[PDB]
């Protein structure tokens, strides 16, 4: 599925407080951030640059001091009109994907109080069906400025399938590496008299997909439920995954945990 | 839209009494982005805890990790207290080993 995007969070608190943080994803993982104090962009990785030039980074710095500020400063203004109350909070994020190796397309989305409220398609800014006449007269506001379209236009169009082509290979040594998980096993909540859970835990994995499963020899425990795959601060994954059982029958149960880094060797714990 | 925050504390490492290790605090599914998160050791906070930059997923909902160092002890008591506009008191979350 993998895509790349930018993000734009700006919130009204009061009339005397507010807040801005604009920054980059590549999926999960951040690899930019924007800098106000000095009012330039951070290169969170030595890949940050990708195949791009000072040159280039320069006009495109230039660009998000100038539109941060009048996007933060006009939203403001007709707030009163739009009927935008206080506290509310306004939400983008654009770039584009790629299906199996190559450009797949390019998206750009506004939110108003956490529900969808705009949209950028085929050179327009279009309204939200369930969003209703404030967010028509948005759109009216946004489309009068033909040229400062051509320009959003252009960023989604052409700088930014070059750029996620130039970030995916300039950072091939990260992302394709791979870490061992490390497992092990812990009682959870009983459910009930005479019953027991059993819980075993999955961590410091990567890349992301990952098969545990509860067994009896070679048959497979239909009732182990795994949970979401978690964060961890150093950049790799955690996992839990557990089964309910009587405790009369909990005798000759293992968890078993196969990934990509372990080649062929799985991991099998004892209960 | 309002949306009330999930809570998951979890260790980075099995518990070896004693010894070095991470306590995570990943809260998400949260709207609006106005939040207060601690990790409590005995129900006292925790100075210098970081945390990731503030993102969301598809749906608008937003999303934070908060970790640090820790020791865990036979007898330490740690845990995640979180406040948010969609909830009627503080709600905290206990770290348990089993
Ligand atoms: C850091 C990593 C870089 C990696 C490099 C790789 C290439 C990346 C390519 C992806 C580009 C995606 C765009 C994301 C922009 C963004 O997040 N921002 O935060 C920019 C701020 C606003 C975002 C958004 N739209 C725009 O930026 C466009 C669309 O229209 C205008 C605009 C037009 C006229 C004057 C000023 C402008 O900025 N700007 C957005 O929120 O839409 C509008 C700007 C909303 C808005 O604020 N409109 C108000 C305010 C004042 C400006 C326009 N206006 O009428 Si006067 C209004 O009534
Ligand atoms: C940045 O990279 C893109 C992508 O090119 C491909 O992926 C690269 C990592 C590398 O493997 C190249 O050999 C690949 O071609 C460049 O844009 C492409 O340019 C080629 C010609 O070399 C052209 O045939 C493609 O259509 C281009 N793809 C586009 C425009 O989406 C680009 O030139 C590089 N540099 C900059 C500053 O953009």
């Amino acid at each position: 599925p993998l895509s790349f995007h930018v993000i734009w969070i700006a919130s009204f608190y009061n009339h005397s407080w507010k807040q801005n943080l604009v920054s980059g994803w590549l999926s999960d993982l951040q690899t930019h951030t924007w800098d106000s104090n000095s009012s330039t962009i951070v290169f969170l990785w030595p890949w940050s640059r990708g195949n791009f030039s000072n040159e280039e980074w320069k006009e495109l710095e230039t660009l998000f001091r100038i539109r941060t500020i009048r996007s933060f400063e006009g939203i403001r203004r007709y707030a009163h009109e739009l009927q935008f109350e206080y506290p509310f909070e306004i939400q983008v994020t654009g770039g584009c994907e790629l299906h199996s190796g190559k450009v797949s397309g390019s998206f750009l989305q506004l939110a108003y109080q956490g529900s969808d409220f705009v949209s950028f398609q085929n050179n327009s800014w279009l309204p939200y069906p369930v969003a209703g006449n404030m967010a028509k007269h948005f759109c009216k506001v946004l489309n009068q400025n033909q040229h400062e379209n051509d320009i959003t236009h252009n960023l989604l169009s052409d700088t930014c399938p070059r750029f996620i082509l130039g970030l995916l290979d300039a950072g091939k040594a990260h992302l394709q590496r791979q870490v061992k998980p490390e497992a092990w096993l812990s009682h959870g909540p009983s459910p009930g008299p005479g019953h027991l859970q059993l819980v075993c835990h999955v961590s410091g994995f990567y890349p992301k997909p990952v098969w545990v499963m509860w067994m009896r020899g070679e048959q497979e425990q239909q009732g182990t439920q795994r949970g979401d795959i978690l964060p961890s601060a150093d950049g790799t994954w955690y996992l839990r995954a557990t089964l309910e059982v009587a405790a009369g029958e909990a005798a000759d149960l293992s968890c078993r945990v196969k990934h990509s880094s372990l080649e062929g060797q799985d991991i099998v714990l004892y209960w | 839209i309002q949306r009330t925050p999930k809570i998951q504390v979890y260790s980075r490492h099995p518990a070896e009494n004693g010894k070095s290790n991470f306590l995570n605090c990943y809260v998400s599914g949260f709207h609006p982005s106005d939040i207060e998160v601690d990790l409590l050791k005995n129900g006292e906070r925790i100075e210098k805890v970081e945390h990731s930059d503030l993102s969301f997923s598809k749906d608008w909902s937003f999303y934070l990790l908060y970790y640090t160092e820790f020791t865990p002890t036979e007898k330490d008591e740690y845990a995640c207290r979180v406040n948010h506009v969609t909830l009627s008191q503080p709600k905290i979350v206990k770290w348990d080993r089993d």
